[PDB]
């Protein structure tokens, strides 16, 4: 029943900055026979399986940049990144292997970047979909920042599905898709279809649209 | 080279049983502990238990959370590891990993599979419907609609297209998922040369190619 707790739950920092994060054990992880702390740090990038960085609380694993440092002994342990890079985006987990195994809740590391603008693409229902009774119009909000964003669905002047990508690993950006899902027959009934994209980079939405009758 | 591959995961009905497999190669199997870890989507890693090595009698330990409900076994002739799960709950829906393990001293010998997705739900399995999304640079997309359970995988040109691709996190709705993928290429590439999204939904034994065409 060794319990692990991590703090803080999340961290946002711009490239170049230093960061620390902590990990607390309900009891000592120091082996009095190897004189080592059975405490390891793992980094898990979105889409990937956890990968080891440090073990024995201190010693780094091969290929792991030296900007990563594990430290502490006993019950309190820390991971320090001397200078965060864009690739450092990931959730960071500590793990005790002193008696059985336990992971702390993790620490999510987000990246602050130069406030960037989206890129909007509009897509009408595909032939195949209409001939299936349904019809969806899709909007692609690509490579912006931050995630603070909303989509207004104007039809001729509900049933919506949104989804944010996870932060990119080089341009530290975000993307989104609003899928206004519709019936064929009621898509057949109106003309102009627009997706107003409210961002905090402008007091006027991004303008992408099409007229059904023109397709 | 050290290999681990999880399998046997998919949809199971609540209260059901399911046994996961983990095949290994590239190292003396009986010399290592073998561990099972899970992760509900967007949640944190939870250690589940392990089975020890030959010298330790292949003994087992478990997280308090699953002691008495999950059982860990190994077939030392097939170099295979197994996780038998009973009385499955919505909460057990997770990616399950096997990972090479050993005494805490040899933490650095950790090696993980890529996991397998177990969805516990009473919903009916449903194949995906794939639609093309046609419009100096240009953005194309593919709509993947009305399928269950996760996961599906989306590639463009069979993997040859990794740059400019935004595959979005699936979204549930009335027991059906919907995800989307956008790729952004130059104008000189499309529609001169084909752009094809390749959709794989294993749990419905589905593989669907969809070419993106103008007009």
């Amino acid at each position: 029943d060794i319990v692990m707790t991590q703090s803080p739950s999340s961290l946002a920092v711009s490239a170049g900055e230093k960061v620390t994060m902590n990990c607390k054990s309900s009891q000592s992880l120091l082996n009095s026979r190897t004189r080592k702390n059975y405490l390891a740090w793992y980094q898990q990038k979105p889409g990937q399986s956890p990968k080891l960085l440090i073990y024995w609380a201190s010693t780094r694993e091969s290929g792991v940049p030296d900007r990563f440092t594990g430290s502490g002994s006993g019950t309190d342990f820390a991971l320090t990144i001397s200078s965060v890079q864009a690739e450092d985006l990931a959730v960071y987990y500590c793990k005790q292997s002193y008696n059985l195994r336990t992971f702390g809740g993790g620490t999510k590391l987000e990246i602050k970047r130069a406030d960037a603008a989206p890129t909007v693409s509009i897509f009408p229902p595909s032939s195949e979909q209409l001939t299936s009774g349904g019809a969806s119009v899709v909007c692609f909000l690509n490579n912006f920042y931050p995630k603070d964003i909303n989509v207004k669905w104007k039809i001729d002047g509900n049933g919506v599905l949104n989804s944010w990508t996870d932060q990119d690993s080089k341009d530290s950006t975000y993307s989104m898709t609003s899928t206004l899902t519709l019936t064929k027959d009621e898509y057949e009934r109106h003309n102009s279809y627009t997706c107003e994209a409210s961002h905090k980079t402008s007091t006027s939405p991004i303008v992408k649209s099409f007229n059904r009758n023109e397709c | 080279e050290v290999k681990l591959v999880e399998s046997g995961g998919g949809l199971v009905q609540p209260g059901g049983s399911l046994r996961l497999a983990c095949a290994t190669s590239g190292f003396t199997f009986t010399d290592y502990y073998m561990s099972w870890v899970r992760q509900p989507p967007g949640k944190a890693l939870e250690w589940l238990g392990f089975i020890r090595n030959k010298a330790k009698g292949y003994t087992t330990e478990y997280s308090a959370s699953v002691k008495g409900r999950f059982t860990i076994s190994r077939d030392n002739s097939q170099s295979s590891l197994y996780l038998q799960m009973n009385t499955l709950r919505a909460e057990d829906s997770a990616t399950y990993y096997c990972a090479r393990d050993h005494d805490g001293y040899y933490e650095r010998f950790a090696y993980w599979g890529q996991g397998t997705l177990v969805t516990v739900s009473a919903a009916a399995t449903t194949p995906p419907s794939v639609y093309p999304l046609a419009p100096s640079m240009v953005t194309l997309g593919c709509l993947v609609k009305g399928y269950f359970p996760e996961p599906v995988t989306v590639t463009w040109n069979s993997g040859s297209l990794s740059t400019g691709v935004h595959t979005f996190p699936a979204v549930l709705s009335s027991d059906l998922y919907t995800l989307t993928s956008s790729v952004t290429v130059p104008s000189k590439t499309w529609p001169s040369e084909t752009v094809t999204c390749n959709v794989a939904h294993p749990a419905s034994s589905t593989k669907v190619d969809k070419k993106i065409v103008p007009r």
